[PDB]
């Protein structure tokens, strides 16, 4: 009773590699998942306010370095000062700034303004651009509360509001200065239940924020996660420091790689990105922007200073990234570089750059620096880049690098397959993936070292239009519903489909108090309709009764028009002709068509109680109830 | 993505025949065998039969009890799996699986229920059990084919309910005793739509 | 020479807890290569069954990894780390070792532990109108019972009884069963109580017509 | 030279946030940043894994801690340190 | 000594900015449980 | 030739547990290793050092 | 019938790209259940071989998983994504329709690649005390070429001659070649030229004492 | 952990016999069936022959150029396999493996290497080899058994060194050369383990 295994045996143990190979997948899944970016938000010096805005100012190489604001309250003549040695003084006037800065939305959070006063502008402005990104993922934030999802920011402390406080603007002071507050507003008006950590590592504090939330969707700890960073300048305090130091360069442009450099500049922003596991990104259908491949962060670790860097250990970093990324060095086709514009790390930097990359290289990569055409943004800078890095995937196009005449001398460029990027270059679809690298070196020492992908590429499908389609916009204020209508009704003065607009407007979007609806058959009497419309009500509900009339309207052909549109009526209005058939000797559905005489009443009657019970129907197939 | 569909079921009358399909996807069908098994009404289950693949003789097998009268077939260009009900009693009312793999059972399918039963269509009878002393409840009987909703007062009536599954007789027609436990306005409807029946009955002192 | 297979009939557990199932044999199953040929099927109310162990210590894929097999020999065991809601069904533990299989066997119950509880045992008249049918059938009812193996028994009977039982409550997790004893009603005109044991009855209650 | 990792939970506290004598400046900024708390450790003693510094309110150091055990899982880090310090400078948390 | 597990998460939705819910720690405790692999009767110790 | 097949068989197939099973525990210990804590310091209000 | 495998002889490979070898048979290794029959095995320089992949797809464990394996019918390839130093050394190719297996085959060979080098071919005078003593070895030294297969005859010769092929050279990852030809001093001086021909030179080099 | 030691290996007279001893450790032994594979040097590797386990009967095969010698055994008291080398030759020297499994391989010993030699000690016999114009060096020869140590300089000289594996010649000897490249102090020691000889050499145009 031993002879009965030699099939059994086969049949037993093709299940068990079949069964165990799904793990062995499982654990690289676990290990090297891809990330999928799904949403993007930020604001920049130069008037940015999309990312659109950001690639419309890079594609024309316009710079956007400004005059120290007058409405903070700083003291201009005693700070400016030329000369380079005087007492307490600096000797730059130029910069980014955000002019609006101090702008805010009190009543749509439902904040007080005397609460408002005493918020540090950062939670203001991560707020509003953490519901900017959220909308423009396509998710409705409202649906959004009570879910486990995590939020990850990256700020510093600036001394806003350091003076005396009266006694009238008391009661917020302690709650508005906090770090961790910023991220629990946001968990707090959005009614989140993930992590929230907010992250200060200097100026690569944005990207590091990042990788730890990639870690946390692979850990899953959270479904969904949003990370990003704030700068904004609320004392000159900095600028007279490094002025002290001579690090600043007079003109206040940032000459990346540049053989003149001689300097940096301040700026000031906020970016906010939304990611998303591949996966999950495809089921719940949504669309990609990009892929997050790999990151990697370190420490300078022991160098001639506490902020001299060191290239071997940017040179591990980008190692470590690559491997992590499981792609080679000469996968890459553009590396964004940190191009802080100092006499010392550019030819550092460079000099690592050739090392790893410019290797083996059958073509050429190129290189640039959203710096030159902003500046220095300090904790927000890393994230701004990779927007732009997106934008050059989708547009298909090298932005160019502003500021550059020769490169520097102090590196030798015949050592490897690298040369700048002087002139906008073409980046089409050719097979072979493209991929890009972004890097940000912080002062205290942390680096850091990101690889994106363009997303997969995907088929389109083709929509019949619609005749005559409905337009319905909601928001919370009366000069709010003005904006949109004004906003969409510049929208369709384009080449854009009705009915695509249409139905992204009725689900991709929430719905809220003040609401209007037009109802449209072309684009041109939509937008005339949408911008002469001025009537809307933010009325109270309350019971609904449904009031059934008498006698007297009746004209032959009601429904033909109807039955010839309106499935459920046509369906209900042909149902009830058949249960009504067998005692009439005509045909009810006819005699709405057009082929029915009013003298006969016995088809008068039934005829008013069939259209009054499918309009009933059609009411309830809309979703509403008497 | 493996993934196999069972059809072919419905009510059948004892003497005739009948057939199960079930159709297979995702993976080589022509490699593994295929397995039957059946399982009665609040019952367990027992092995039916199976076939062998086309590498080791492509026979089959079938239980002992109902040997000689079924027969399973395979199409591997189609990848369907057949097997012929053949002189149905009412012992064979019961629920069939499809299963891949002849001695590790792997994979499983949906099901399909087969009844055979040489009764006819009849209306369901509504008696009223009233109380002689806290609850009360609508004895349905004589009403074939299954199913029969019962609710209380159209579902306004929902605590307390203890809906007793419907259990089949020596007569050979169906029969429940659907009741609701209520201390101390009191209509069941019994809808039987294979008869196509409507009847509204009340409990009472 | 056929190996039978037994395991407890019944064990209820409370979530949370780890919880295991023995499972013994008439023979030893281990072959000359060195496998044990063992399996364990789970079936789910109302769903189809499913694969959970084979050859005695390995785990099939999509299986949640809180499941675990082990044992040799005559023996064998699965323990589950902590029992979740949707564990509740029935298992099987399944041979290989000689085929054909005719039955799965009788397996294990699993349900949610709550308290001993008593019925309130009732019993209730026959209608009229089913007296103008022809017939007596008598239904006595119990209610909110725990745990399972009540019995019923018919003395004015065998051949002419039919009982039914609900499926336990997602929160009273008690049981309710309804007896009807059936017969004509010409034999009920002749002679005008159905015996009732159950562990949550300390002494046995019958109801008389 | 190893690949050691320090993860730190503090928050500012304003100290010398006043005025400041003319010949202690240049030292202020690296003196009061927050990143450097662990930047100065990690380069006096010559790491080189990763730094971070986070603020969490009171709950801060546990959180910091739970960071560097799902790095040690990872292998970004052989060994990693882990802690929290708070040091009042200004009596305003009593007062608020 | 060696660690077991973790768990991390925010009280979002709350009385007010500051006050906290029962049911945010509850899930925390759950889900740091979970992580660590083990059963609410194996602890016998706990610093509130 | 082939008539021997039922100990390469399990020969060949009995190596894919072995080492897919060491697979599985090496998913588990990546998802859920301890960690031991090996030195400590601390300075509380006290006198504590 | 008995069957036959087949691979390139040798595939020089830098690391940093991705390598492949393909193994082709003489007869379809396909069985009726359904699985192949293939091996592979490496063997590192001085080490003892050691399995990567079985049945042709799985991989084993313990080996890092930039191999990986695929192919069926007739033909089987195996890939490297990121080749490695460490990865030089011999490759077999197995089947296991057959049994018993025999030999393991030529394999094939792996080294690191770099550019084509000519050897200094030179010749050296024998010591006289060896003279004195009654024998004479003449060397034809060939040093720093790549690849390997540098033929060398002896004119003034074999049956005698001994070849000694040096390892990849550490930095500049060529070869050095020494064929050692033995003869008594009584031959040696009944005559008063080691003709060289590899790739690495371009025509044939004659080289007398 | 899976852990195989062997042993029994060594230097043999030609016409004698020998015994090798594999043991394991960390696994069931009783289960598997062991395979020897032996390797000619500087050669491809070859098959000797297999011995099964327990359940299938424990029988034994072996190839047919080493047949009528040699006999594999098992004990599994302490799990290890035996095999005894009878009329070993010159032909037959080459490093021997035990390996587990029998069609799969999996598992590799370190090996044992085993000579077969009819020679006894003897000191190299060092030469200089001097250029006629930029390489130059010593050669050595006739000397056995294995190894010979040859420096340059006590260590000094280092760059350039090609010390060229030996060969064992038709006699029973083993020669060798050392040759470093340097144009235009060239000390080459050498030392012999079994012999203890030391020798001296300078090499100079």
């Amino acid at each position: 009773m031993a002879s009965t295994d030699s099939e059994k045996v086969a049949e037993y143990l093709r299940r068990a590699t079949l069964d165990l190979r799904a793990a062995r997948q499982r654990i690289r899944e676990l290990e090297g998942e891809p990330i999928a970016i799904v949403g993007m938000a930020c604001r920049l010096p130069g008037g940015v306010a999309s990312p659109e805005d950001l690639w419309r100012l890079v594609a024309e190489r316009v710079d956007a370095v400004s005059e120290f604001p007058g409405d903070r309250g700083w003291d201009l003549d005693s700070l400016i000062d030329p000369d380079r040695e005087r007492a307490g003084t600096s000797y730059v006037g130029q910069g980014g700034f955000l002019h609006d800065a101090g702008e805010f939305d009190a009543g749509f959070f439902g904040i007080s303004p005397r609460e408002a006063v005493a918020m540090d502008p950062q939670q203001r402005l991560l707020l509003e651009t953490s519901w900017e990104a959220l909308e423009n993922a396509g998710v409705d934030p409202i649906a959004l509360k009570g879910t486990d999802t995590g939020v990850f920011s990256g700020l510093m402390g600036q001394g806003y509001g350091s003076g005396a406080v009266a006694p009238e603007l008391e009661g917020f002071v302690t709650t508005g200065v906090a770090s961790s507050v910023a991220s629990g507003r946001v968990s707090y008006v959005l009614g989140l239940e993930g992590p929230a950590v907010t992250v200060d590592t200097a100026c690569s504090s944005s990207l590091v924020a990042m990788h730890l939330a990639a870690q946390a969707l692979r850990q899953g700890e959270c479904s969904m996660a949003l990370a990003g960073g704030v700068t904004v300048m609320a004392t000159p305090g900095s600028f007279v420091e490094f002025s002290r130091q001579r690090a600043l360069a007079p003109d206040g442009r940032c000459k990346a790689f540049a053989a003149a450099a001689d300097g940096t500049g301040w700026s000031e922003g906020v970016g906010v990105v939304v990611l998303e596991r591949l996966s999950v990104a495809r089921e719940r259908g949504h669309r990609i922007l990009a892929v997050l491949r790999g990151s990697a962060v370190n420490q300078d670790g022991a160098s001639n200073g506490l902020t001299a860097p060191n290239g071997l250990s940017q040179q591990r970093v980008i190692r470590r990234a690559l491997a992590a990324a499981g792609l080679a060095p000469s996968d890459v086709d553009v590396v964004e570089a940190h191009g802080t514009g100092t006499t010392l790390g550019d030819p550092i930097e460079a000099q690592a750059l050739l090392a790893t990359y410019g290797q083996e290289r059958k073509q050429p990569l190129w290189l640039g620096s959203l710096k030159s055409n902003i500046g220095h943004a300090q904790a927000a800078a890393g994230v701004a880049g990779v927007i732009k890095m997106v934008q050059a995937l989708r547009h298909e196009t090298l932005p160019p690098t502003l500021h550059v005449d020769k490169p520097t001398l102090e590196v030798d460029w015949s050592a490897g397959a690298i040369e700048l990027l002087t002139e906008a270059r073409a980046w089409p679809r050719n097979g072979r993936p493209r991929r890009a690298g972004v890097s940000s070196f912080g002062v205290s020492g942390t680096n850091a070292h990101l690889i994106l992908e363009e997303a997969p590429a995907e088929e389109p499908v083709a929509a019949p239009e619609l005749p005559v389609v409905p337009l319905v916009v909601s928001a919370r204020s009366t000069e709010s519903l003005s904006g949109q209508a004004e906003r969409l009704a510049s929208l369709l003065e384009g080449d854009v489909s009705l009915t695509e607009v249409a139905g992204a407007l009725v689900s991709r979007r929430a719905v809220l108090d003040e609401r209007a609806v037009v109802v449209a058959g072309s684009r041109e009497e939509a937008v005339t309709g949408l911008r002469a419309l001025n009537t809307a009500g933010s009325g109270t509900p309350g019971k609904v009764v449904w009031v059934f009339p008498g006698q007297g309207t009746q004209w032959a052909g009601m429904g033909r028009e109807l039955l010839a549109e309106s499935p459920v009526f046509a369906e209900r209005i042909a149902e009830c002709a058949a249960a009504l058939a067998p005692w009439i000797d005509w045909s009810l559905v006819d005699v709405l068509r057009g082929e029915g005489d009013l003298g006969r009443v016995d088809v008068l009657q039934p005829a008013c109680f069939a259209v009054m019970v499918g309009l009933a129907a059609v009411w309830e197939s809309v979703g509403v109830r008497p | 993505e493996v993934q196999l569909v069972q059809s072919g079921g419905g009510l059948v009358q004892p003497g005739r025949s009948l057939r199960l399909s079930c159709t297979a996807s995702g993976f080589t069908f022509g490699d593994y065998a295929m397995s039957w098994v059946r399982q009665a009404p609040g019952k367990g289950l027992e092995w039916v039969g199976f076939i062998r693949s086309k590498a080791y003789g492509g026979t089959t097998e079938y239980a002992a009890s109902v040997k000689g009268r079924f027969t399973i077939s395979r199409d591997d260009s189609k990848s369907i799996a057949y097997l012929q009900m053949n002189s149905l009693k009412t012992e064979d009312t019961a629920v069939y699986y499809c299963t891949r793999g002849g001695t590790l059972f792997d994979y499983w399918g949906q099901g399909t229920l087969v009844t055979v039963s040489s009764a006819s269509t009849k209306g369901p009878s509504v008696f009223p059990l009233a109380p002689s002393s806290a609850a009360l409840g609508c004895l349905v009987k004589d009403y074939f084919p299954e199913p029969v909703t019962v609710s209380w007062n159209s579902g306004a009536l929902t605590s307390g309910v203890h809906t007793f599954p419907a259990v089949l007789q020596s007569s050979g027609l169906y029969s429940l005793s659907s009741v609701v436990t209520v201390p101390s306005t009191y209509i069941c409807n019994v809808n039987h739509k294979p008869s196509n029946t409507k009847v509204d009955k009340k409990v009472e002192p | 020479d056929v190996v039978m297979t037994q395991s407890p009939l019944s064990l209820p557990v409370t979530p949370g807890e780890p919880a295991s199932i023995s499972c013994r044999s008439s023979q030893s199953l281990l072959h000359s290569n060195g496998y044990n040929y063992l399996d364990w099927y789970l079936q789910k109310p109302g769903q189809s069954p499913q694969l959970l162990i084979y050859l005695g210590s390995n785990r099939a894929s999509g299986v949640p990894d809180r499941f675990s097999g082990s044992g040799s020999g005559t023996d064998f065991t699965l323990k589950i780390s902590r029992v979740e809601a949707e564990d509740v069904g029935v298992y099987y533990c399944m041979q290989s070792l000689q085929t054909p299989r005719l039955t799965f066997g009788p397996g294990t119950k699993v349900d949610i532990k709550r308290t001993v509880a008593a019925p309130s045992v009732f019993i209730f008249p026959p209608s009229d109108e089913q007296l103008k049918s022809g017939t007596a059938s008598v239904v006595c009812l119990l209610n909110n019972f725990y745990p399972r193996g009540a019995k019923v028994q018919w003395k004015v009977q065998s051949g002419n009884s039919q009982e039914s039982v609900t499926e336990q409550d997602s929160k009273d997790s008690t049981y309710s069963l309804s007896s009807t004893l059936t017969l004509s009603k010409a034999d009920y005109e002749k002679h005008k109580a159905c015996e009732v044991t159950h562990q949550g009855l300390s002494s046995p209650v019958t109801k008389s017509f």
